[PDB]
RNA sequence: CAAUAGGAGCUUAC
């Protein structure tokens, strides 16, 4: 079942995950009482330019109201205006705007909100399958490091670049201690004669 | 392993975004809560909790 | 795959409607004027009927393996 | 003080304008009706044999939205208050549903109409599926062919919308204010003319347009409400108002009663 | 005066040149004609102009440790194992690399 | 088999049925064996005779 | 109880940038050099060219949080029609006789200038401004 | 793990200290993790598919490391251009935009609940800025709320006067807005700015505490005034078409004229510069100028109300070439630095003619998005896109190696007791630190 | 001055309409292909099976490989064949294509939609989008659930998903009736 | 696996009160509430009612996270006033309000018949 | 109170 941090996307490269869930009652409700199932934000359209993405939810908008299914296809002679034309003959504002109201308070909103259906995916990318933790487990047969995988219960990678960070940001006990008592700690006795690890060691 | 390794005590998750949690804080799922841990000696002023 | 209880924006029932609907398509009706007809009047609900795929039927095919 | 005029009136729906009221007033009694409003639904399946190419839970999922005739709903009980271990005759009520295809051609459509009340807290007129008429066949559950099988117990329980939408009363409440304006409470997009480019609403015609002459009014509050409650049935339209209202009252009763008696 | 190719030395010398002003965008040159502190000032030039090219702006500090250990040696230390490890650190500093 | 190395990779590969598209394009599907081992960007680039 | 009393008289009004500000732009019909811009609520209070506006400045309205007025009190602001309130954030003693203040009403903007001996008493922290028809 | 744990959050790639930075944890359900959002920019994160690390310190002393070297607090600030690198972004740069125009106002009640929103608000209620006839505060008060008192910041936009009458400029006294619409220039991660006096004055707690009040504040008066964008907000009217398509056509002339002169020889070439290459310069300078020009048009097209231009305008996302891309002209398309070549014999698809040098023919895309694109500019576009993604996929490769031979040039070099910078031999690289 | 025939294995081809061009007949100029021909195909059969290599046959589409494709001049819709003699604010402007006097085209693209794949033609209206997000959908729409098989529920694979309730769109290409989208949302 | 259960938000657990007042000693005789399990529908009736009072100076709540269902509210009142007496005031007279408008509904909808 | 390795392939975010 969909839920916080599951991907979506709609057809036109704009893809995302979702940020939290409200209630019938909470979300934002034109006059007529319909209410959407999805709010993406403004923000996503200008700089990315799918102007064929607000295309596409005005065209459906027609289409559901009229009860065919709008032709998409491209490079052909269909243009916005006919689609407004369309969309005002059916009693909406041309562009697709609709003044809709607070779900919280019930009042207008100063500003009206662009409305209506689009076509959304269900990715493969769900957040229960990736969410994964490790205090202790497994480690390597060889190098006695956390074994590798979500899958195994491994451990993350801390690189090089996180020690180049953590060089950055001075933070020298905090170094030693990801690398030593997070990762494959070991002891061994050394000759103080030779300094070679070939001393025999019998601790009981 | 000597530049890089790899560590426990770590986890991961795709990351969302949260309007009214502070710029210092982060938002931790309540499964990775209870799967990590922190090491706190018992003293005389935490004994109780 | 079948017909859904209700709809998904606003929750009227649109699963008592799919045989009437289907009713509707075969003596002519175009697919607007059937979901008029049904008192579908809001296009979340008009979509709800106006592209539902009936996949049950190609899965009922397959033989039963009890 | 408070008005009400019906303007339409049947049992699914009812459309009415509301007058002399706060906005937070209305929109809370919206609110109300699409979330808190008790009624039944399945809130638990049993499978005993499904043959059926459809899945357990795909057809618990779709059991689960069916609406159930929810009169009485409120003279009953919520699960978890009740002394008694698993379900009751008074906190639940139980269905049945048996369905089969016997012979090698046609399919056998299972359908809401066939499920069977067996039990519940009687004599409430509670738990039936809900039908529109005396020869409605109900919703569409499932199909079955050739010596395909389905046998379910089903679970009733109160409960609200807010824990899940099978429990809502209401399809959509249509809702609006002010159809000219007048408060200035929106700033109409354009392109050459905002007055040509927008839609009028459908009660424009219930309230004078403003006079060109006229100035702005800073002393004016949003007054007359126009809204449209709609049903699924297991309710009718005046009952999910009346009871809507009801339980907006017994909610600011209970702060009241915290109130007071903290004290 | 702007050129393709690069003879520093001559063209310094022929009259009619600001002979106090001639620089050339090659800082090996530099170091062969004018020396290392010369050196490093075009060195620093250079990178000034990679990375202010786009309107991006690098504090000075970086910049210039950056060409202070270039030409610590007196002589033009790359940045790749041919000039890092050729230094007189530890082996396992610069096995690590 | 005794020749794995010099000989080419993936031109086998499992059939993705992750969903119906997917599965069409992964029938229809090319591979130019360059590889990675060189940063030459020109084949990697959509080409006027590619209409 | 008031600071600076004048009437003016009103000589241009660019409604323009805005929808429900306009700023104006009016000498004094008594004394003329002496210059009012004021931005106001065209909503709250409407004006047009050539209109005659008594304009008042005062340190305050009585004869910290701010709570809305009950009917039984009064106050000065009860013999005008658009009340403002604003911080002093220049004040220009600059040429022989020109001086400048600038009052900000909450981002409403104005300019007075004049002789000396009329803007010397405007040197505040906060200025109320007032209005009649 | 509990609520105020310092812990290690990082993403990948690495690039900068402030790539991994330490934060406090709140347990929270739903298994994504949380992040304030203007953090989101020294991470490079957004919210599409991303996945970050998070790192549990084992004892007391990485404890006291993190929260007193690492903490986000004290990144705001960033050494490489001594700039802040956190700012208002994404949606509160908007709604701050609109908030802090000259005609916005707010009733009491809507006040009341922002003062409540504001996690710093000290009780007091700050008067109206009108009293007569209804009590009315304008947005610039209620985001000064916001600002914490003995701030001043001043700025000139243009040579703007003390009475502004573009509401262009900034003023702040004591904390508080005189003048000018908060946008990009004020609340952005430029420097100079809001961000980094409080940052410079108050220290990194008030100025991190700054970016949430901010945030709340605008937030609530976004969502209870609202924004969105529509296909009309794309759209301009029929003269300013007529506009731009008239530039559009005296610059296909202007080209044409350019190609009469190569053709007859009578082109003036420029020095280091082949007389095909001056005729390819020219044109290209042609072309890019009038995309300029009809993007010009389109934008003094757009009203105040045209969200397009209220989000350029805020600085919050897109610029002057989105508008003129989506609303006029998206324009000449470049792969590899050039035209678009003649992959065929002698050019560029197969419904062109031989050695034809038009505009359309080595391209340039005369539609917008808007309008739609024909197949040709369509294919044109796509190659251009691909050269981009090809770039963008095989730089970072060269980026990385070099940074990390530049890490470990330098990994050894620290500033000493004495002030000197030196190696691990103990060898000086400079005797005094950035020479200051 | 040279003159190559292939008949070699591996070669890429696409179809492509051909338009009359011998410069003896009244019918030059314009597509061969009539409104006979499409009675026939929707009939079924030639008034004394007629699918596409009738077609073919007939000398009304021929395939074109890459190299082929170097001298051929190919109009993108039927009616670039003839110059129109407009104004339309909404309409995109179809090229001027000014500086010939007189095209001599010799092949026609049967829909230029046809250049995209399998997976870019599920995109509704592709030609408003900006290239780089039109391949982050080609690449993301095979991360989609939806129903790969109608015979889901008698194989035995590692993963399968399905969505409970499909629904064709309700803005649609006319690809994704040869693509069975509407059919297996 | 992290998501947790639709029915927390209105079963009152036995060890979580409905109501805690707490005053603010910032400004003079105002309260803080935090109303658990409850979200829009109660706090912007409650809201709007009690901003109307003449006695009542401040009024305001919020919600911190849509994930946590509850709300927090600020309302200070004159000196003789206390903002309880004015909380109940505004119940009272919400549940009036609603009283009556449930007996004209009645009325309304017998008379349609 | 104990859950292999090595390879290849396809993908995720920059
Ligand atoms: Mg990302
Ligand atoms: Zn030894
Ligand atoms: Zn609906
Ligand atoms: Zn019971």
């Amino acid at each position: 079942v969909p839920q916080i941090g599951d991907k979506f996307a709609s057809r036109h490269g704009q893809k995302g995950t979702i940020g939290v869930t409200y209630r019938h009652e909470d979300m934002p409700f034109s006059a007529e009482g319909i209410v959407p199932d999805l709010i993406i934000n403004p923000h996503a359209i200008p700089s990315r330019m799918t102007v064929a993405h607000l295309i596409e939810c005005l065209l459906s908008k027609v289409g559901s109201i009229r009860g065919y299914e709008g032709d998409a296809t491209p490079f052909t002679d269909l243009t916005v205006d006919a689609v407004s034309n369309l969309l005002r003959d059916n009693g909406y504002q041309s562009r697709g705007f609709e003044v809709m109201y607070n779900g919280h308070t019930g009042k207008k909103l100063m500003a009206q909100v662009f409305f209506g259906p689009t076509y959304y995916q269900r990715l493969r990318h769900m957040v229960d399958d990736k969410i994964h933790a490790r205090a202790r487990g497994p480690v390597q047969v060889l190098t006695r490091q956390p074994v590798e995988g979500r899958s195994r219960d491994g451990g993350l990678r801390f690189g090089e670049m996180e020690r180049d960070c953590m060089i950055a940001h001075g933070a020298a006990g905090f170094l030693k201690e990801r690398l030593m008592e997070a990762s494959d700690a070991f002891r061994v006795h050394v000759c103080g004669i030779c300094g070679l690890m070939s001393v025999i060691a019998n601790l009981k | 392993n000597l530049m890089g390794k790899r560590v426990d005590f770590s986890a991961r998750t795709v990351i969302s975004g949260d309007p009214n949690l502070e710029l210092d804080q982060v938002g931790v799922p309540i499964s990775i809560a209870k799967t990590l841990s922190y090491p706190e000696t018992v003293t005389q002023y935490n004994i109780h909790r | 795959m079948i017909i859904p209880v209700r709809c998904f924006s606003c929750g009227k029932v649109v699963g008592d409607k799919w045989d009437a609907y289907l009713r509707l398509l075969e003596e002519g009706k175009q697919e607007g004027d059937a979901l008029d007809e049904l008192k579908l009047k809001r296009y979340c609900c008009r979509r709800m009927v106006l592209t539902h795929v009936d996949l049950i039927e190609k899965f009922l095919r397959y033989n039963p393996l009890e | 003080e408070p008005k009400v005029n019906i303007i339409n009136a049947q049992d699914d729906e009812v459309e009415l304008m509301l007058s002399d009221v706060n906005l937070s007033l209305a929109n809370s009694l919206r609110r109300t009706m699409l979330a808190e409003v008790p009624t039944l639904a399945i809130d638990l399946v049993e499978i005993k044999m499904n043959t059926s190419v459809l899945a357990d839970e795909f057809i618990s999922h779709r059991l689960g939205l069916i609406p159930l005739v929810s009169e009485d709903v409120e003279e009953m009980k919520y699960s978890r208050d009740c002394t008694c271990e698993d379900y009751c005759d008074e906190c639940s009520v139980v269905l049945e549903l048996s369905a089969r295809h016997e012979g090698e051609e046609g399919t056998t459509d299972v359908y809401s109409s066939s499920l069977i009340k067996v039990s519940g807290p009687g004599n409430l007129n509670v738990g039936e599926p809900v039908r529109r008429d005396d020869y409605d066949q109900g919703i569409l559950l499932c199909k079955l062919r050739n010596h395909q099988e389905l046998n379910i117990r089903c679970i009733a329980k109160k409960g609200i919308a807010k824990e899940h939408a099978k429990w809502s009363p209401c399809s959509a409440i249509a809702f609006e204010y002010d159809p000219h304006n007048k408060l200035k409470h929106t700033d109409f997009w354009f392109e050459v003319d905002a007055k040509k480019e927008w839609p009028d609403s459908k009660y424009a015609t219930w309230e004078e347009p403003p006079k060109p002459g006229e100035v702005f009014d800073y002393k004016a509050k949003p007054n007359r409400f126009y809204m449209t409650v709609e049903t699924t049935g297991s309710l009718k339209a005046n009952q999910v108002f009346s009871r809507g209202i009801k339980t907006l009252q017994e909610k600011l009763a209970n702060v009241l009663f915290e109130l007071e008696n903290s004290r | 005066l702007e050129t393709d190719g690069i003879n520093l030395a001559e063209v310094m010398a022929v009259p009619g040149v600001d002979s106090s002003r001639t620089y050339s965008n090659s800082f090996v040159e530099i170091l062969s004609v004018l020396g290392i502190e010369a050196t490093r000032s075009s060195l620093y030039k250079e990178i000034l102009n990679v990375i202010a090219f786009d309107g991006s702006y690098v504090n000075y500090r970086h910049m210039a440790l950056l060409v202070d250990v270039m030409t610590s040696r007196g002589y033009l230390m790359a940045i790749t194992r041919h000039g890092i490890n050729r230094a007189d650190t530890g082996a396992l500093m610069r096995c690590s690399f | 088999q005794k020749k794995a190395m010099s000989s080419r990779a993936g031109v086998s590969q499992v059939l993705n049925r992750y969903t119906y598209s997917s599965t069409l394009s992964h029938l229809r599907r090319t591979n130019t064996p360059i590889g990675r081992d060189g940063k030459l960007a020109k084949p990697r680039q959509l080409h006027n005779t590619h209409w | 109880s008031a600071l600076f009393d004048d009437i003016f008289t009103v000589q241009t009004v660019d409604n323009g940038r805005y929808n429900k500000v306009s700023r104006i732009i009016g000498i004094s019909t008594t004394n003329s050099a002496i210059k009012l811009t004021l931005d106001i609520n065209n909503e709250m209070f409407p004006v047009s060219q050539d209109d005659s506006l008594t304009v008042t400045l005062a340190n305050s309205l009585s004869l910290k949080s701010w709570r809305p007025p009950k009917p039984t009190d009064k106050s000065l602001a009860d013999d005008y029609d658009y009340v403002m309130f604003g911080t002093v954030y220049k004040f220009e003693e600059g040429d022989e006789d020109k001086i400048k203040v600038y009052v900000s009403f909450g981002g409403l903007l104005m300019c007075l200038e004049g002789g000396y001996k009329s803007l010397a008493s405007l040197k505040q922290d906060n200025l109320y401004i007032l209005i009649r028809r | 793990l509990m609520d105020d744990d310092p812990v290690l959050f990082n993403r990948q790639p690495s690039l900068h200290k402030m790539s991994m930075m330490a934060h406090r944890v709140k347990v929270m359900p739903y298994s994504t993790f949380r992040l304030n959002l203007s953090v989101t920019s020294p991470y490079n994160a957004d919210f599409d598919g991303d996945e970050m690390n998070l790192h549990v310190p084992q004892s007391e002393e990485t404890r006291a490391e993190l929260s007193q070297l690492c903490a986000v607090p004290l990144q705001i600030v960033s050494p490489q251009s001594n700039k802040p690198v956190m700012g208002i972004v994404q949606d509160t740069l908007c709604g701050v935009r609109k908030m802090t125009l000259r005609d916005t106002f707010i009733e009491y009640e809507q006040v009341m609940n922002m003062l409540f929103w504001v996690p710093s608000w000290d009780g007091v209620v700050p008067q109206p800025a009108i009293l007569k006839p209804k009590p009315l505060w304008t947005g610039k008060q209620l985001l000064s709320i916001a600002i914490p008192s003995g701030i001043h910041l001043q700025r000139t936009d243009g040579g703007n006067s003390l009475l502004s009458p573009k509401d262009n400029g900034m003023l702040i006294v004591d904390g508080k807005v005189m003048f000018g619409v908060v946008d990009k220039k004020t609340v952005g991660s430029g420097g100079g700015g809001l961000i980094h006096t409080v940052m410079r004055e108050k220290g990194p707690k008030i100025c991190a505490e700054l970016f949430g009040n901010i945030q709340k504040v605008v937030n609530y008066w976004l969502l209870h005034n609202g924004f969105s964008i529509g296909i009309g907000d794309a759209i301009a009217d029929a003269s300013t078409m007529k506009e731009i398509t008239h530039a559009i056509s005296s610059a296909k002339e202007q080209v044409q004229e350019i190609i009469y002169k190569a053709q007859h020889n009578e082109l003036e070439l420029k020095p280091g510069m082949t007389l095909r290459e001056s005729f390819e310069g020219e044109v290209s300078r042609t072309l890019n100028d009038a995309r300029d020009s009809a993007g010009r048009s389109a934008e003094m097209n757009l009203k105040d109300l045209n969200n397009v231009k209220q989000m350029v305008s805020a600085g919050s996302k897109g610029s002057f070439i989105n508008i003129a891309q989506m609303s006029a002209c998206v324009g000449q398309q470049m792969v590899e630095g050039k035209r678009i070549a003649f992959g065929f014999a002698d050019r560029s698809l197969p419904h062109f003619t031989k050695d034809d040098f038009s505009p359309e023919s080595k391209g340039f895309v005369e539609n917008s998005y808007l309008r739609g694109l024909t197949p040709q500019e369509f294919f044109f576009h796509a190659m251009a896109g691909r050269e981009g993604l090809i770039d963008t996929a095989v730089k970072t490769a060269e980026t990385g190696y070099i940074q990390r031979r530049l890490v470990k040039a330098l990994e050894d070099i620290m500033v000493h007791y004495d002030g000197t910078t030196r190696n691990s031999l103990g060898d000086i690289i400079q005797f005094l630190y950035g020479e200051d | 001055r040279e003159f190559k025939i292939f008949t070699d294995v591996g070669r890429v081809y696409r179809p492509l309409f051909i338009v009359e061009d011998d410069e003896s007949k009244d019918n030059k100029g314009e597509l061969r292909i009539t409104k006979e021909h499409i009675r026939k195909i929707q009939q079924g059969y030639d008034d004394d099976v007629y699918g596409w290599s009738s077609l073919v046959t007939s000398g009304v589409i021929e395939y074109v490989d890459g190299e082929e494709e170097e001298t051929i001049m190919i109009a993108m819709t039927p009616e670039d064949l003839q110059t129109r003699s407009l104004n339309d604010t909404a309409k995109r402007i179809k090229p001027e294509m000014s500086t010939s006097s007189h095209h001599t085209f010799t092949h026609c693209e049967i829909h230029p939609s046809m250049i995209l794949g399998v997976a870019a033609s599920i995109i509704p209206f592709p030609d408003h989008n900006q290239s780089p997000r039109n391949t982050y959908q080609s690449a993301m729409g095979k991360q989609a659930m939806g129903v790969f098989l109608t015979n889901y529920n008698v194989r035995m694979d590692t993963m399968a998903n399905i969505l409970y309730y499909p629904q064709k769109p309700l803005a649609k290409t006319q690809a994704m009736e040869y693509l069975k989208f509407r059919e297996l949302p | 696996m992290n998501a947790p259960d639709r029915f927390e938000l209105f079963i009152l657990p036995d060890d979580v009160p409905k109501l805690k007042i707490t005053p603010d000693s910032r400004v003079p005789n105002c309260i803080i509430i935090k109303f658990e399990r409850e979200d829009h529908t109660l706090a912007n009736l409650l809201r709007e009612e009690l901003a109307l009072y003449p006695d009542v100076t401040f009024v305001a709540y919020k919600v911190e996270h849509p994930l946590f269902a509850n709300f927090v509210m600020r309302l200070q009142t004159e000196e003789g006033t206390r903002p309880k007496q004015a909380l109940e005031r505004a119940c009272a007279s919400i549940i009036n309000k609603l009283k009556t408008l449930d007996h004209k509904f009645n009325e309304e909808w017998n008379i349609k018949n």
